[PDB]
């Protein structure tokens, strides 16, 4: 109200409005879904065209052979954060001969976002990220909020109407978690989850964006006719 | 360092500091440039609210950037010096690295770049100055006349005016400049420029300065009497 | 006053949204991508009849396989063009090849959010970036001051844009010839331009694999305007 | 007025309202506690299960400093992680020069001075956490609690976040009913009980208990998480006392 | 953060004026009057010290007239302490030019430099301008005798006779009335004092309220002398002209 | 490099400068002008290390041309020489000093007097009736000590220089491929196209 | 061994194709002429790296000049970017001897020698490298302004053959360029292997050699 | 962090006033009275040692401070501001004069340097003006005895005699009556003590008055003998006892 001018000002009830407004830009962003078994992790992103003459904004960025995220909100902020992840995944590889843990990527994202919340002149990141990875402790899904809050989950969704997919995944939990050594079934369950966050529009060939990583599967993004299979 | 964003956007997509800079230029004494077939004439108002001045040593409104290019202005005089010094330095830097004097378009584009930078650098306000930059390209006999403004946009002009009552003298030039036949001679060109200032100036005394730039580094400021003859002929041809 | 990098309660950057208004005020620019090339057209919009309209440079070369039209505070486009050109030539130096149109656009857009209390404010200009590359063929991009860029089959920016975009929505198909796209740009310019369209207040350009980026002579554009008037009189 | 719009501005009361607002962010958090025992310290925190989609035992909140110090906080989680990251730097630079692992009083003042520094300027926001930390040094067990102002003290028992009043009562009883002191294995059970009892103020969502401990006898003066049977034995003892 | 307290000293009004410049000019209008008058055979500087005391030590006092080098002096109107910062900078340009070219600085070059510094404080830095206007009286071998003024805006102009500080309107009108081009330094001195005499806010003009300085070729042969008049000498020139 | 002579006569200054540019065992060019006009009445000849010579010459030129535009006035030879000296004296305590020696020949339009300045790469300046840099001085100084008069005409000045070039073509080891000769007088700078 | 000379019919440019690391012959098939644009050639002598890096860099700087100024760069300004660049590295131990050869309209046919001590010279004839004195000997004694294109090409080729023979460090082949108002024209790779014997037989020269 | 106050906190108001300097002069007005009288053969500077508590040892608070052996300063207004100015003033007499010329600066030039530090605090980013007015008494070989006043603005003026702070208006009028150009130092001390009595409410003795002179050289206060040209400091603080003896002839 009077306490929303910049990030360095608490409200009288202990709130940081600039952070809550940045959180707002995520709700306005298109829907994206994450879910995992014990063997594979899957990103399903609804891409959003400006109009019929325009392309559908790419939501899924690859970070390493074993890790990559999906974005909702300011795409230029998902570029800056993904680029930072690419470096940390890369620094771990070059210096320690060590694939960077999904858990430690979360901790590093969290701490980068935080510095932009406690300092004058900056601003919070205006994007939410879903990170998936296979590492030395198996399949992992992380939800990143630009408050700096990161959470390890079995499944989740961010963006407009995400709450449909997040209820469906809360019901299906015991089913999809048991989809081991079957990628196409885990993607189905991802595509069926995002469907619960659709209204008027349905999943078309240039609309849908899917990723998968797993036991013997490099993080690979399927766009266009590749995903016709799953429509 | 002082980092403050002084030139920012407003809810209706306006940069008010750039627009208030244009207001400083409106307030400035008038300036006109008229390009003939084989010359460009710069004409500049001198407000007669200052008498007991010393006209030998008072900064003249037309500045030589190089031997073939001049810069006149409207706006804050103190601002105009910084632009003239930056242009005169770039002019020598170009000679030293390209073994060639700047083109009039290159010098204009440089000064316009400098004005633009001061509209999205922290700690700085825009220049309160618009410029006419006139002259000839090395070994070329085609006249050049360019105008810059605080925002940093620049453009070529057959003829143009800037400063107070430039609306009135642009009106004049718009009906009295024929693109199919520009002032063939120096005489014709200086006559049309003095005429255009006599729409706004007041007295045809020490209120008008005229500088003639011809090809191949030939630049000459007219004297009071030489101008005063053009003033005498224009009003004797008008008594009709 | 308030931060330059400040979020509105709807989760948008004020200064970014305000710059998008400046861009709406700027003269029109239209791109159309085909399989025979990309066409870029602009309204010059001279402020006076004394201004030598061919000194109005609102279509610009970045490399031989990448052109660019601008709309808004066109002075802000200079440092962006400089960056694009330096990026294209620099890539060519380090890799001995032509730089991808998407990669060039992404380098320009990387400048856009470098503002704070870096430059003092966002850019007040939108860019239509048109090029060819062996990988993704003929391409048109829109590069907003937000740091976002969308690929388009066709896109209008500037004062005419929502009127022009509605019209491009109908007219564009995947089988347009280059010659068709040229008339289509002249047509839609004439519609949304204040002054009557001629070869002195509107400029055409295209990018073809064979000939690279070519700004059209006033004479050539005048033949296409005359061809438009006759084909619109025809029915 | 306007004295609450800028950090490091004294009100006419002589108060710094931006710090007092940070405290609100703290009071808004989940309940975390500390219990000093005979030869060590036990930390415990309330982890609200927002959804069945949270992977149990994965989002660990208690953080180790060096090898002998536990830190747990309530409030903005990222603020707390930023403070532990600094703490690790302070404990690394102290060990580097002086060889000995940082003594706990010394560690506490390193956090104290840093947080306090974030109330000295209008260009930084105070920390949105109260932090409970401690461990075993050469002089035995120490437990500390540290507030957004930079204020910190030694404690027999500490509590912060939404269930602090409840926890503080349950702690006050233990201090009164154990003057000779508590055992580390005893403190682990009590810790579980005081988190289950303090959960009444967050009783909407069901929660996931987390305990850690440093004890000269039970862990060799190293920070370890309470896991498997010893955790189950504590969750059992806790569930029995509320029924 | 800090932004809340920033005056923004280098912005344009909606009219296109610089706030701080205009307000610093207002400041200078309340400072003691300083007059410069240029003759064919020299320049007179004359200035009025602001409501002095009987206990002010006048013979070791300098608020108005400062020596820049052996050829150039200034008359100050505005904040003395602000003026001393600029004078020390101008004194160093004069000694840098003399070291670099082994020639005394031309007056208009030094004046442009001090004017460029001032201009800086009005376009960048976020600081208040200098509340100071200068009358430069100088001689060089290119233009001979030269009178300049500069003001907070960093604008400068040449003059045959000029005033700065208090009642300039009133002073400019009296100079405009009695100045002639063929005037001599003795005639100019008399003009300078008659002007102050009528534009003074005091009851009577006395020696103890004046600072006076002449730059003459009244130096033996082809060279220039600066005379910063002593109390007793001002008192003699006040009787000669017949104002006391 | 190696041959730059200057002689100040009654009403002009004459700079004579070798045309040879030699790298290793090849004369790459035999028509090199080792001079730059600094202003219409001031000419500077230069000899020293490859690259440094022209980079210093052109640098000084650009500064003097800048001063001329800014002040719409031409600095005296004395002023130009003092500027040039100070540049060298600053260079000598640099990371990599300019290894360049110059003669500055100018007509002072105020004093109506020709002036020759000799400055070495250390910034050692002197006003001389006649000067030379490097080995040349070993021959030409004693020669001019005998044959010079202050009140010589430009034609006598040129005959006196011919004597100096002949002595150098007789007794110097290297082939300096003749000299380019330029007169600085009240009417400016002109090249003597037959020597 | 590189040369370039101006004549009536424009500019001839000839280079050998040998690369040496001491007495080890590293290559006989190396390219010593960078084609900057259709009216600008650079010759390379010295450090292999120093030449290739800073000359393909000069190509980029010439490209930026025509984008920024809508006009192809002067040989003067092209030579001066290279000479200003190496002059910043003076003392660091760069090794380069180059001739920037080209035709623009303002300038006509133009050759600038630029070396790594910062020497920049305009001229009608230059020979650069270890073979330079060998090339000078043949070239200087057969050069007229009024050579035909065909004679001029040959005299360039023959001047490189000369140096390829005597100079231990030159060799491999001759690469020939002709620079006109219409731009540069490549006149082939000539393997000294065959060229020597063809020239000796046809010309009756090289009588020092067992036939 | 970083000092992000890179902009002036003293700016021109539409009336052409500098508020922060005017307000600084107001703080100086509230301050305790201090004065300076210049004799033919010396200068006296005096002020009241307004003791905050009677428990407080007012001896340990030096309101009158030696800057150089031949220069002293006294003040009115904010004692803390004054203290750090005496620190900077003493150091600048060394760095910008004594370490270059090998002698102590003359009174007018040291004043000039104090003036400069005070001006910068009216224009430098992120600071307020100093809330003091200094009276600086000194002697140098070429200017003799001098007395200067330095205001928050940086302005400084030479006085025969003057007063600043609380009771200045009255004290100045009193000096104007008593001051002639023939005064011996002792006569100027006798007048300084009279003038100071008018502005003091409570006790008036050598333990509530601080009074220093710039007079003759004090060889007894040099610390060493054997260099004739070194004759000792001209600055001398009068003792409690020395003040009380002169109060019996009052
Ligand atoms: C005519 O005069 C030719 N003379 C022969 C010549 C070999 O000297 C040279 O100047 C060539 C020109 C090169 C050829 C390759 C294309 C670019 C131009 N110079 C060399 O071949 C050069 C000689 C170096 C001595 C100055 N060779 C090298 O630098 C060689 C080449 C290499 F591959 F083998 C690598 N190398 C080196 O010398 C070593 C490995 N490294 C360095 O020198 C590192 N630098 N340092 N310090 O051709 C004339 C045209
Ligand atoms: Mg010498």
């Amino acid at each position: 109200n009077n306490y929303d001018g910049d990030t360095v000002t608490f409200s009288p009830t202990g709130r940081l409005f600039q952070v809550e407004y940045a959180l707002e830009a995520i709700k306005q962003g298109s829907v994206t879904v994450g879910l995992r078994s014990n063997t594979h992790a899957v990103l399903v992103a609804l891409k959003r065209n400006a109009d019929e003459l325009s392309s559908y904004q790419k939501k899924i960025i690859k970070c390493d052979e074993h890790m990559g995220l999906s974005l909702a909100g300011l795409a230029p902020d998902a570029r800056v954060l993904s680029n930072y992840l690419r470096q940390q995944c890369n620094y771990s590889s070059l210096v320690f001969n060590r694939k960077l843990a999904v858990e430690r990527a979360g901790h590093l994202l969290c701490d980068k976002a935080q510095k932009n919340t406690q300092s004058y002149g900056g601003r919070p990141y205006g994007v939410g990220l879903l990170i998936i990875g296979y590492d030395k402790s198996g399949a992992h899904l992380l939800e990143f909020q630009p408050s700096g809050n990161v959470t390890e989950l079995y499944g989740t969704a961010i963006g407009a109407r995400s709450q449909g997919a997040k209820t469906y995944l809360e019901r299906t939990l015991d089913t999809f978690i048991k989809i081991d050594g079957n990628p196409d079934e885990l993607i189905k369950a991802g595509v069926e989850a995002i469907s619960q966050s659709l209204r008027d529009e349905s999943l078309t060939v240039d609309n849908l964006s899917i990723a998968i990583v797993g036991k013997d599967t490099p993080f690979t993004i399927y766009d266009g006719e590749a995903v016709a299979k799953y429509i | 360092g002082y980092d403050r964003a002084l030139s920012i956007f407003s809810p209706d997509g306006h940069i008010f500091q750039v627009e208030y800079a244009l207001e400083a230029v409106k307030r400035g004494t008038c300036a006109v440039g008229v390009k003939g077939k084989n010359c460009v004439v710069l004409g500049c108002e001198r407000r007669s609210t200052l008498k007991l001045q010393d006209t030998r040593i008072t900064p003249s409104k037309v500045s030589k950037i190089d031997s073939h290019v001049v810069l006149s202005f409207s706006g804050l005089n103190a601002d105009s010096r910084i632009l003239i010094e930056k242009a005169r330095v770039e002019a020598q830097s170009h000679r030293l690295t390209l073994e060639d004097p700047v083109t009039v378009e290159y010098l204009t584009r440089y000064v316009a770049g400098v004005q633009q930078r001061y509209t999205q650098s922290g700690g700085v306000r825009p220049f309160g100055v618009s410029t006419l930059i006139a002259g000839f390209d090395p070994r070329d006999d085609e006249p050049k006349l360019y105008q810059t403004e605080p925002s940093g946009i620049y453009s070529s002009w057959s003829a143009q005016t800037i400063g107070r009552n430039s609306k009135t003298v642009r009106e004049f030039l718009e009906k009295n400049y024929d693109r199919k036949e520009p002032p063939a001679t120096v005489e014709e060109c200086v006559k049309l420029t003095v005429r255009s200032l006599l729409e706004v100036v007041q007295t045809g005394a020490k209120n008008i300065e005229i500088t003639v730039v011809k090809p191949d580094s030939d630049i000459v400021a007219l004297s009071s009497e030489e101008i005063n003859q053009y003033v005498t002929q224009i009003e004797q041809e008008k008594q009709e | 006053d308030r931060g330059v990098s400040t979020f509105s309660p709807e989760g948008r950057l004020f200064q970014v949204e305000y710059s998008l208004e400046a861009i709406k005020l700027g003269s029109t620019a239209i791109g159309i991508a085909t399989k025979e090339g990309v066409v870029l057209g602009v309204e010059k919009r001279a402020t006076s009849p004394l201004l030598e309209s061919d000194s109005i440079e609102k279509i610009v070369e970045i490399d031989r396989h990448i052109g660019c039209a601008m709309s808004g505070l066109t002075a802000d486009a200079r440092s962006m063009i400089e960056h694009a050109r330096t990026a294209a030539v620099t890539h060519n130096l380090y890799y001995d090849e032509d730089i991808n149109v998407e990669s060039l656009t992404q380098s320009v857009c990387d400048l856009a959010l470098r503002f704070g209390e870096l430059m003092s404010r966002p850019f007040g200009v939108a860019l239509l970036i048109a090029g060819h590359d062996a990988d993704d063929g003929y391409q048109l991009f829109h590069a907003e001051p937000s740091g976002t860029f969308y690929r388009y089959n066709a896109k209008a920016i500037g004062s005419g844009s929502e009127g022009a975009q509605a019209e491009l929505l109908n007219e564009w198909h995947s089988s347009l010839t280059l010659k068709e796209a040229e008339l289509l740009v002249l047509k839609i310019l004439k519609q949304v331009m204040e002054e009557k369209l001629d070869e002195n207040n509107a400029q055409l350009s295209c990018i073809t694999k064979q000939d690279g980026f070519k700004i059209y002579d006033n004479e050539k554009t005048a033949e296409l305007i005359k061809e438009l008037k006759e084909k619109e009189a025809a029915e | 007025t306007g004295y609450d719009l800028s950090n490091s501005v004294f009100s006419p009361d002589g108060r710094n309202f931006q710090v007092e607002y940070a405290v609100k962010a703290v009071e808004n958090g989940t309940t975390s506690i500390g219990i000093k025992c005979n030869d060590g310290v036990v930390f415990a925190v309330e982890k609200l299960i927002t959804s069945k989609l949270l992977v149990p035992q994965k989002n660990v909140k208690i953080q180790v400093v060096d090898r002998h110090i536990g830190c747990v906080y309530s409030g903005l989680i990222p603020d707390g992680r930023h403070l532990v990251n600094r703490g690790r730097e302070e404990a690394a630079s102290f060990k580097k020069l002086y060889k000995t692992p940082i003594p706990i009083p010394a560690f506490a003042d390193r956090l104290g001075q840093y947080v306090q520094a974030h109330t000295l300027y209008n260009s930084v926001r105070p920390f949105g956490v109260s932090t409970i930390f401690g461990g075993v040094d050469k002089n035995g067990a120490h437990l500390y609690m540290l507030e957004p102002s930079g204020s910190y003290w030694g404690y027999k028992g500490a509590a912060t976040g939404k269930g602090r009043q409840s926890a503080k009562a349950e702690l006050e009883k233990l201090v009164d009913h154990h003057p000779e002191g508590l055992s580390a294995r005893e403190a682990v059970k009590q810790a579980a009980k005081i988190i289950y009892l303090a959960h009444e103020d967050n009783k909407e969502k069901d929660f996931e208990l987390e305990i850690s401990w440093c004890s000269l006898s039970e862990t060799n003066g190293l920070h370890k998480f309470v896991k498997g049977d010893l955790l189950q034995e504590a969750i059992d003892f806790a569930q029995k006392e509320i029924n | 953060g800090s932004r809340r307290y920033d005056s923004r000293t280098t912005i344009f009004s909606p009219e296109g004026r610089l706030y701080q410049v205009e307000y610093a000019l207002e400041s200078i209008s309340h400072a003691g009057t300083a007059i410069g008058i240029m003759a064919s055979d020299g320049i007179v500087l004359a200035a009025e010290r602001k409501v002095t005391s009987t206990l002010l030590e006048q013979d070791t006092s300098t608020e108005k007239l400062y020596k820049l080098n052996d050829k150039i002096a200034v008359a100050v109107a505005g904040l003395t302490a602000d003026a001393e910062i600029l004078i020390n900078t101008a004194r160093i340009h004069a000694q840098n030019y003399l070291k670099t070219y082994n020639e005394d600085i031309p007056v208009e070059i030094l004046v442009r430099r001090l004017s460029d510094i001032k201009q800086g404080y009005t376009q960048h830095g976020g600081l208040r301008p200098f509340g100071v206007s200068f009358i430069y009286a100088g001689y060089d071998d290119r233009y001979g005798y030269q009178l300049y003024t500069s003001n907070p805006s960093g604008n400068y102009t040449g003059w045959k006779a000029i005033s700065v500080g208090a009642n300039t309107s009133a002073a400019q009108t009296l100079l405009q009335m009695d100045y002639k081009d063929d005037m001599k330094v003795d005639d100019a001195i008399e003009l300078a004092l008659k002007t102050l005499s009528k534009t003074t806010d005091s009851s009577a003009l006395t020696y103890d309220r004046l600072e006076f300085a002449t730059i003459r070729k009244g130096a033996n042969d082809g060279e220039v002398y600066q005379k910063i008049f002593k109390p007793q000498e001002i008192k003699d020139i006040l009787v000669k002209t017949g104002i006391t | 490099m190696d041959i730059i002579l200057g002689i100040r006569v009654q009403d002009s200054v004459i700079l004579a400068s070798s045309k040879a540019v030699t790298r290793g065992i090849s004369v790459l060019k035999d028509s090199d002008d080792k001079t730059r006009q600094l202003s219409p009445h001031t000419l500077m000849s230069f000899a020293g290390e490859a690259g440094d010579t022209v980079q210093f010459a052109e640098y000084i030129q650009a500064n003097i041309q800048l001063y001329s535009i800014r002040e719409d006035y031409e600095l005296s030879p004395q002023a130009v020489s003092s500027f040039v000296r100070q540049e060298l004296a600053k260079s000598i305590r640099s990371r990599r000093p300019y290894q360049v020696n110059v003669l500055i020949g100018g007509y002072d339009k105020k004093k109506n007097k020709p002036e020759l300045y000799q400055i070495d790469y250390l910034g050692t300046k002197v006003e001389l009736p006649y000067g030379a840099h490097g080995y040349s001085g070993f021959y030409t100084f004693s020669l001019l000590d005998h044959h010079y008069r202050p009140d010589m005409t430009t034609e006598e000045g040129l005959d006196l220089l011919k004597l100096c070039v002949q002595e150098l073509e007789k007794r110097m080891p290297m082939d300096f491929k003749g000299v380019i000769v330029k007169i600085v007088d009240k009417d400016g700078i002109r090249q003597v196209d037959d020597f | 061994t590189t040369l370039a000379f101006r004549f009536q019919g424009g500019i001839i440019v000839a280079v050998d194709s040998r690369a040496t690391a001491g007495n080890w012959v590293a290559s006989q098939t190396v390219k010593k002429v960078i084609e900057i644009n259709p009216f600008l050639l650079g010759t390379m002598a010295g450090g292999a790296a120093d030449c290739q890096f800073w000359e393909t860099w000069l190509g980029s700087q010439c490209r930026l000049h025509e984008l920024r100024e809508k006009e192809r760069i002067s040989v003067a300004a092209a030579s001066k970017i290279l000479s200003n660049l190496v002059y910043q590295y003076k003392g660091a131990g760069l090794s380069m001897g180059t001739m920037i050869c080209g035709y623009t309209r303002k300038e006509g046919p133009t050759i600038y020698y630029v070396d790594s001590d910062g020497t920049r010279l305009k001229g009608d004839i230059f020979c650069v490298g270890s073979g330079q004195t060998f090339a000078y000997g043949v070239l200087d004694s057969n050069y007229k302004w009024d050579l035909s294109v065909e004679d001029a090409l040959y005299l360039g080729k023959r001047s490189i053959l000369a140096a390829a023979h005597r100079d231990a460090y030159s060799g491999g082949s001759v690469n020939l360029y002709h620079v006109t108002e219409d731009g540069w024209i490549y006149h082939g790779n000539h393997d000294v292997g065959e060229l020597f014997w063809k020239v000796k037989e046809e010309e009756g020269s090289f009588n020092n050699v067992i036939g | 962090m970083t000092d992000r106050y890179s902009f002036s906190l003293t700016t021109f108001s539409p009336s052409g006033k500098l508020g922060q300097i005017d307000y600084a002069l107001t703080a100086v007005k509230q301050g305790v009275t201090s004065l300076g009288i210049k004799a033919t053969n010396g200068v006296v500077i005096a002020t009241e040692k307004k003791s905050s508590s009677p428990l407080a040892m007012s001896e340990t608070l030096s309101k009158v401070s030696l800057l150089t052996p031949d220069i002293g300063a006294v003040y009115s207004g904010m004692g803390p501001d004054y203290r750090v100015l005496v620190d900077k003033s003493r150091k600048v007499a060394h760095t910008s004069y004594k370490r270059i010329y090998g002698e102590y600066p003359p009174t007018k030039l040291l004043v000039s340097e104090v003036a400069k530090i005070m001006q910068e605090a009216t224009q430098s980013g992120g600071v307020r003006p100093f809330g003091v007015s200094l009276l600086i008494a000194g002697h140098d070989e070429f200017n003799g005895f001098s007395l200067y006043q330095v205001d928050p603005s940086g302005s400084y003026f030479p006085w025969k005699a003057t007063a600043i702070g609380k009771g200045s208006v009255a004290a100045k009028t009193f000096l104007e009556k008593r001051w002639n150009d023939e005064l011996e130092l002792e006569d100027a001390i006798h007048i300084a003590l009279l003038t100071l009595k008018e502005s003091v409410e409570g006790e008036f003795n050598g333990d509530t008055i601080e009074l220093a002179i710039i007079g003759d050289e004090n060889p007894d206060l040099l610390g060493y003998t054997g260099i004739p040209t070194d004759k000792g400091p001209r600055f001398r603080k009068l003792t409690s006892q020395e003040i009380n003896d002169r109060l019996e002839a009052l």
